[PDB]
DNA sequence: CACAAATCCATTGACAAAAGAAGGCTAAAAGGGCATATCCTCGGCCTTTG
DNA sequence: CAAAGGCCGAGGAATGCGCCCTTTTAGCCTTCTTTTGTCAATGGATTTGTG
């Protein structure tokens, strides 16, 4: 409908073009009748009627009188939503400089006049006259004169002398200004001003002058003469209860302007002196300022309160502004929340919706059904039916709800799995029943959390929920393709108890005929669930071109192993269930089922796993007692020995043999060591038990202790919490991080006395205070990242580039901490992978390295594959599907369209929430280190590099820094470095060093790494560091996501050789533009311009957006809007955030086709 | 999550990082130095038997502890 | 309104707790409906940006 | 298939009411004139006082 | 020769703030003229009755 937004400076005439009438009186309503006034801010002539199709007084009260203007009040009879649309204007009696173009930092008026800000402010607030074209009389244009000086200069000069003060002075300075002429003089000086500050500011000014020329703006429009008036329904004066009214602050500021403007007209008509009229003009200036942007002058005028009034600039900016939480965060209909419960019988695709929420949300659908089937004559009769909640509204509910997903969403949507479409299953009660295997995605436990359900309304949104967000489509973490459907705690304890043998149970060494017979034997109670039997198992192995050959054999398994084999689908081997099956065993079981069989068998398998886990966990009868905390008997022996050691060390310290802090360290170490012995002793007591037996002799097997079974099945708990339960508690911290050296020699099976329970409170309160505040800013990294990587979208199928990073294993000194197959799975190869025979193309090229190719690669022991990276993609304004990879949220390759930048932001932010919130140093860690990493900050101690290649050489001695020069083997050596002798060198002056090499030691600033070595160098650096943190805590997140964030980082170019192109030299340009520019200029008979690639921290790169509707969201709205106005910018929308704001489809998801067809039209 | 389980993780990390810092400061395995690196004095036998690998006698050690107490 | 405030500020002190509008209309000369509407005249309504 | 009573259709007269349309009257809202001259704190600032 | 004190001024809460009188302006309130909706007559052109 518009396809683009334009912006400019508003002319006085255009401000009257909008207006429907000039507001003159300050009044608002009548105080008695409450009727709008004849010229007040709430008028009826200016801003339209108060009731629909009904003039103010009431002569014309028919909709048949539409559009006619009443005669007694002039109020045209229209709809009173027109009053929410019509502007008015205020005829300022004096020009008043628009505060944005004056008190903004560059001050477009100031840098456009080539005048200092204080000087304009002196002319403006009536300090000093200014020469405005003073003829030939030796007067200086824009030369300030003071009062006395203006008088005496006027002495001997009865001739014009043309000097003025006030806003009229600046208006006559701007109006007289010739913009192209100044561009010409500034080009002629830039010709011959070849010195840095002079020609620098020359060019920096000619840029704005040429821009003011192009944008159509006139320079003097920044001096308001007419002032527009926001319509009444955007600043209402509505009544509250009991004669009470509630207004906007905008009405106060508007009244202040109107009063002072009317008084100024009065003063001028009354011929008042200079002091009074000057002061009235200053007052009108400050009033208009406060109206536009209250607070830039100082101080923010306060209302009938202590707090400032809110203004227009405030009405847009700030989280209470329009952009923040009215342009994105909106309250939505057809929605509602409740308290979630388990509902463990559902399938992965459904959610128990209460009948009452379902009857409220689906109201219009139900009304339509009752009037379609004839059960309700009209919509009123259907309304009464479903209000009584009769007997057929329930059948209609079943029919309407039948295939109609509902979006379930929980409050911290860290990732896109905090929204999933489920099919509603109607239930009694008022709690939403949420599948158990979905809590991991939602981060939802059933101790009182709540969920919001929304209802898709369109067929297209029904198909987006079903096809896209349905819970049985999203089962792999989008950050890393491991399935997100891992069974959690009753399930894994069920599968562990059943799949866990003991030495002599009922029915040992029977040879069952198969899993059916083992189940029939167990359920009749003839055999126990863990009784090692020979069982005949038929497993089907797709060892073929997907042929599924069957093979039967005689395995040795427990009865539960075989009972559970009945649920496993065909393609899976039998060794998958033949072990104990803790937590990781189950996650890997689902994973291999997914890598063999796909998505439908995996969803079925997940449901069957949950069902059998819950069933055999209930049959487990796995309680928790007090006798289950087996305190080891050697605990007080170990504590006596440790107490003796601390007493001995204290005796030596008393004899001056050690210091104080030394002995503190010694005793802290003694207590940590004795705690380790107690924990080890208790776990070796707990983790095994004796039992008899076929032949009759005692035999040790793993313990069936319940606390241990829960810690060891991976179901819940771990040996540390087990240590606190039966072993000793240990040493406790303080909030400072110091360690209280009086340990907790007690456990929780015993008690703590008052002192130890006090001492533990220190660390407890510290941890809770941190977890309470981490919850506050839980999603700041995700938001920072989606600021910069938002507009990045997969827009192309293949770019064809042969660039690609060389993926290899990370060998962290010893072994590998991440193999090549893991780092390379899912990526598209960039070149042919040759066999170790060095003549056999193993994987040819553009081959999505799935698990087959990845196994082929690890098999030949090919350990350096060149893969295509998102950072080396030759695509413009996007990425292709080949340089990206596979999806990792769906097993397949990425689709053309997928908005991978937002996926990358959330895939780095959500997993980051599992990291420490405060940085800790060991290689630091925590989230703050990751944020600083992406901000690309300069480390204070940069290991200096070798900027040029050549023979090393030194120079002058200690001019602060020891000097060095590198001189090429055949080239010039104009680069020398002030190497600090503090920077203790690494290479002697007699070892010729290659370019891009270390000189000093220390942290490498990524800017220098990028400038010395390939972009691949900077990208490998960044991914290796940030993944260092993420592996430090144990969290897995792919490298694709860091790579796309980095490609958003280094997206600016700096031009060295401008070539035959049209780029200025020392200029930074969007690299995606300069690429196409040099490509085109080299297409024709020119040569391209060569640049130096840049790098910006995410908060710096996201501040450079091609649009301005988007950039006014996460930035200062005021600076962005002032700049866009003076630039005459137009936003051709082409973005995600802009199309969200303006209310159309985004170009990312299903909207990609809409935007493609629309671009077809706009190019036709 | 329960809001106390994450608190547990925070407290665990805090205490462990403190414990291991105060452990690394011990440097039990070491070299027999036999003489002070500050005053060259004879580090007495008992102090080298208690702390294998000392570098300061108790006087210079306590001195350094005062300064590193304040800072810098 | 200024006169109403003056007479009330005096009468509450001299009469005890507070002047009921019948008492003001008696002490004043008004007809006790005019006084009630004068009381009902709202005052300086509010900033709709007020916190909740 | 021929002749007189039964009944939808359109004007007349009379006219009750609804709608304005003015004229008059208050009360309400706006405007005008007024003629001795001029609090509490804090702190500089200077007169007086010793 | 300095010190106390008397004096003046530069800055803030607020227990702080018009009254009496003339003159227009709004609006309500009654009174009357006209457009409009209604009840009853009073034939007059199809509908039915008849043989
Ligand atoms: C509690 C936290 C998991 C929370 C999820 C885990 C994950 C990483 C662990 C630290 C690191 O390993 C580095 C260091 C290694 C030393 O050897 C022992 C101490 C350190 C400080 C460890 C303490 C703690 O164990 C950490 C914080
Ligand atoms: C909740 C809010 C506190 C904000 C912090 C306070 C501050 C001002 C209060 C209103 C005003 O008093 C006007 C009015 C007076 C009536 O007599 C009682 C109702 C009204 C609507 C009040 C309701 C409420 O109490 C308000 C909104
Ligand atoms: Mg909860
Ligand atoms: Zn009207
Ligand atoms: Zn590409
Ligand atoms: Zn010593």
């Amino acid at each position: 409908e518009f396809d683009a937004i334009k912006i400019a400076l508003a002319s006085p005439d255009m401000i009257r073009s909008w207006s429907f009438g000039e507001v003159k009186k300050p009044e608002t309503i009548n105080y008695r009748t409450f009727k709008p006034e004849r010229d007040g801010l709430f008028c009826a002539r200016i801003f339209g009627p108060v009731k629909d199709y009904e003039c103010l007084c009431g002569k014309y009260k028919r909709l048949k009188h539409r559009g006619v203007i009443c005669e007694k009040c002039g109020v045209e009879v229209t709809q009173t939503k027109v009053r929410r649309e019509r502007m008015g204007h205020i005829e300022l009696a004096s020009p008043t400089a628009h505060i944005w173009f004056l008190k903004s930092l560059p001050s477009r008026i100031g840098l456009l006049l080539d005048m200092p800000l204080r000087d304009i402010e002196r002319v403006l607030y009536f300090e000093s006259y200014v020469v405005i074209e003073g003829g030939m009389t030796n007067l200086e244009r824009q030369q300030i004169l003071t009062e006395e000086q203006y008088l005496d200069a006027l002495e001997e000069f009865g001739d014009e002398f043309d000097a003025k003060m006030g806003a009229e002075a600046i208006q006559a300075l701007l109006k007289s200004m010739d913009l192209e002429q100044e561009c010409e003089q500034l080009r002629e000086e830039l010709n011959e001003t070849n010195s840095e500050t002079k020609r620098k500011k020359l060019t920096k000014r000619i840029k704005l002058l040429e821009a003011f020329v192009q944008s159509g703006n006139k320079p003097e429009w920044m001096i308001l003469t007419v002032l527009p008036v926001l319509p009444p329904d955007l600043r209402p004066l509505v009544p509250l209860d009991g004669g009470r009214f509630a207004t906007s602050d905008l009405n106060d500021l508007y009244r202040r302007v109107i009063n002072r403007n009317n008084r100024l007209k009065r003063l001028l008509d009354l011929a008042a002196p200079d002091i009074i009229v000057r002061n009235e003009k200053r007052m009108l200036q400050e009033a208009v300022d406060a109206l536009l942007d209250n607070g830039r002058r100082g101080r923010a005028i306060t209302g009938s309160n202590k707090r400032p009034l809110k203004s227009l600039a405030d009405m847009i900016k700030g989280k209470q502004g329009r952009f923040r939480q009215n342009l994105l965060g909106k309250r939505v209909d057809y929605s509602g929340r409740s308290v979630i419960t388990v509902g463990p019988y559902l399938r992965l695709h459904q959610c128990g919706l209460p009948k009452k929420m379902a009857l409220e949300l689906f109201k219009p659908f139900i009304y339509g059904k009752l009037e379609l089937r004839g059960l309700a004559t009209t919509i009123k009769a259907a309304k009464k039916m479903v209000e009584r909640e009769e007997a057929v509204v329930w059948d209609i509910l079943d029919e309407v709800i039948r295939e109609h997903p509902v979006l379930l969403n929980r409050a911290p949507t860290l990732h896109r799995l905090g929204i999933q479409a489920f099919e509603p299953v109607l239930i009694e009660g008022k709690a939403i029943q949420l599948h158990p295997l979905v809590c991991a995605a939602y981060n939802a436990d059933f101790d009182g959390d709540q969920m919001a359900v929304h209802v898709p309304l369109t067929l297209e949104a029904q198909l987006e929920a079903r096809a896209l967000m349905m819970s049985t489509n999203n089962i792999l973490s989008p950050a890393n393709g491991e399935p997100i459907i891992v069974p959690s705690q009753d399930v894994v304890l069920g599968l562990y108890y059943m799949t866990r043998d003991c030495v002599n149970a009922k029915g040992e060494g029977m040879v069952l005929t198969g899993p059916k017979e083992a189940e029939r034997l167990y359920r009749s109670g003839l055999a126990s669930l863990h009784a090692r039997v020979k069982v005949r198992i038929t497993e089907y192995e797709k060892d073929a071109n997907g042929e599924l050959v069957a093979k039967t054999s005689l395995k040795d398994t427990t009865v539960g192993r075989a009972i559970l084999w009945m649920i496993v689908p065909k393609g899976l081997p039998y060794s998958i269930v033949n072990q104990a099956l803790g937590k990781k065993a189950i996650s890997k079981m689902l994973n291999t089922c997914y890598r063999i069989l796909g998505l439908k068998p995996t969803v079925i398998f997940a449901d069957q796993i949950m069902y059998t886990g819950f069933a055999y966990a209930a049959r487990s009868g796995a309680s928790v007692g007090i006798d289950d905390m087996v305190i080891p008997e050697k605990k007080h022996e170990i504590i006596s020995e440790a107490e003796a050691e601390v007493a001995e060390i204290q005796e030596q310290f008393q004899s001056g043999l050690v210091t104080a802090g030394e002995r503190y360290n010694k005793v802290i170490d003694i207590w940590a060591a004795a705690n380790d012995r107690v924990s080890k002793a208790m776990m070796d007591n707990l983790q095994t038990e004796t039992v008899i037996n076929r032949d009759g002799q005692e035999e040790k097997q793993v313990s069936f202790n319940s606390i241990y079974m829960m810690a060891d099945s991976g179901a819940r708990g771990s040996a540390a919490q087990i240590r606190q339960l039966a072993g000793m508690r240990g040493l406790m911290a303080k909030p400072d991080g110091s360690i209280i050296e009086t340990p907790i020699t007690a456990n929780f099976r015993e008690g703590l006395n008052v002192l130890q329970y006090f001492i533990s409170t220190h660390g407890a309160r510290k941890g809770l205070a941190d977890t309470a505040l981490k919850t506050a800013n839980s999603g700041y990294l995700t938001r920072r990242l989606v600021d910069v990587a938002q507009d990045l979208v997969v827009t192309e199928d293949d770019c064809g580039t042969h660039e690609g990073i060389m993926m290899t294993p990370v060998i962290e000194g010893g072994d590998v901490k991440e193999p090549l197959r893991d780092r390379v799975l899912g990526r598209v190869t960039a070149e042919d992978v040759l066999k170790p025979g060095t003549a056999d193309i193993l994987v040819p090229r553009n081959t999505l390295l799935h698990e087959q190719w990845c196994d082929l690669l690890e098999e030949n022991s090919v350990d350096a594959v060149k893969v295509r990276s998102v950072v080396s993609c030759d695509t413009d304004f996007g990425v292709c599907a080949h340089c990206y990879g596979r999806d990792l949220a769906r097993g397949h390759i990425i689709n053309k369209g997928e908005a991978i930048g937002v996926i990358a932001a959330q895939s780095i932010g959500e997993p980051g929430t599992q990291l420490t919130m405060r940085t800790f140093h060991i290689i630091t860690g925590g989230l703050p280190r990751v944020a600083d990493l992406f901000e690309a900050r300069r480390p204070k101690e940069p290991a200096i590099l070798a900027e040029i290649s050549g023979i090393v050489s030194f120079g002058k001695e200690t001019k602060g820094k020891r000097r060095l020069v590198i001189t090429p083997v055949d080239g010039s050596d104009p680069y020398e470095e002030m190497i600090p002798k503090w920077r203790q060198l690494n290479v002697f002056e007699g070892e010729r060093v290659e370019r891009g090499d270390v000189i000093s030691d220390g942290p490498e600033a990524p800017h220098d790494i990028l400038r010395l070595r390939g972009v691949h160098a900077v990208t490998r650096y960044i991914v290796n560091e940030v993944q260092d943190v993420y592996r430090l805590q144990g969290v897995k997140i792919n490298d694709k996501h860091i790579e796309v964030i980095v490609r958003q980082m280094l997206r600016k170019a700096t031009i060295v050789n401008a070539g035959s192109s049209d780029f200025l030299e020392g200029e930074q340009v969007e690299y995606s533009r300069v690429k196409i520019a040099n490509r085109e200029l080299e297409a024709n008979g020119k040569v391209g311009a060569t640049y130096s690639r840049d790098l910006l921290g995410i908060t710096k790169a996201s501040l450079a957006t091609e649009s301005f509707i988007s950039a006014a969201s996460f930035q200062e709205t005021t600076r962005v809007l002032t700049e866009a106005a003076v630039a005459g910018k137009r936003d051709e929308l082409r973005g995600l955030k802009e199309n969200v704001i303006v209310g159309r489809l985004i170009p990312a998801g299903t909207g990609y086709a809409y935007h493609q067809d629309r671009m077809r039209r706009r190019a036709a | 999550s329960d809001e106390a389980d994450e608190a547990y993780s925070v407290t665990e990390q805090l205490t462990m990082t403190g414990i291991n810092r105060i452990r690394q400061k011990i440097n039990a395995h070491g070299i027999p130095v036999y003489l002070c690196e500050a005053c060259g004095n004879p580090i007495p036998e008992a102090r080298r038997k208690i702390f294998p690998g000392v570098t300061l006698c108790v006087e210079c050690q306590a001195y350094q502890e005062r300064q590193r107490k304040h800072y810098a | 309104i200024n006169k109403l405030n003056r007479i009330s500020r005096q009468m509450l002190q001299e009469m005890g707790r507070e002047p009921t509008p019948e008492e003001l209309a008696e002490r004043m000369l008004m007809p006790e409906d005019k006084i009630r509407k004068v009381l009902k005249i709202a005052k300086e309504p509010i900033s709709m940006e007020t916190p909740i």
